[PDB]
Formats: structure tokens, C-alpha cells, sequence
């Protein structure tokens, strides 16, 4: 289909309000988790030295 | 840890340069006076206990 049709009218009211469409926000992996992952990796790299 | 690797590096660096006594004769002493005492020191201070 080349369209995405929507109903315009409702019986016991005027036209449908049709507020702007909302989408579920994409998963983020909060930058707290990423920054702490980087910090832990860097820490392990620093201590993993016998000299 | 961010400091323990530094301690490891320092310990390894100073373990690469062992230091031990080296007896030498006096100014007026004979040119072979220090051999026997130095040899006894090497004999005594060569086991694992001294290095440890």
C-alpha cells in the first residue's frame, strides 16, 4: 500500500483530534552504563600488569 | 588499583640491579689482602635466604 489511512470522524463527537503521533523511544543503554563499562575495562587493563 | 602497578614496576626495576658488598684493600694494604674475606662473604651470602 502507498498510504497509511486513518479514520477522520467519530459518531458521538466531531472529527478525531489526531494528536501528533508518538513512538516508543528506542532503547538507549544509558551513558552511565557505557561510561562505567569503559572505566572498568580501563581499570582492569591498568592493574593487569606484573610490571 | 592504580598505584599497585607502580609498586610492581619499582620492585622489578630494583630487582634487575642486585647489589652486594665488595671488600677492597686499604691504601697501604697488600694488593691481595681482601681476597679471603671477600671469598668467605660470597660463600656465606649466596644461599636463597640472603637473596630472599
Amino acid at each position: 500500500y502507498p498510504y497509511y489511512l486513518l479514520n477522520r470522524t467519530d459518531e458521538n463527537s466531531g472529527d478525531l483530534p489526531t494528536q501528533p503521533l508518538a513512538y516508543y523511544e528506542n532503547p538507549e543503554v544509558p551513558q552511565a552504563n557505557a561510561y562505567m563499562l569503559e572505566a572498568a575495562t580501563s581499570a582492569v587493563k591498568e592493574v593487569a600488569t606484573l610490571g | 588499583d592504580v598505584v599497585r602497578p607502580v609498586v610492581r614496576k619499582l620492585v622489578s626495576e630494583m630487582r634487575q640491579n642486585p647489589i652486594d658488598v665488595l671488600y677492597r684493600p686499604k691504601d697501604g694494604a697488600r694488593p691481595d689482602a681482601a681476597d679471603v674475606l671477600m671469598g668467605m662473604y660470597r660463600t656465606d651470602m649466596r644461599h636463597n635466604t640472603a637473596k630472599i
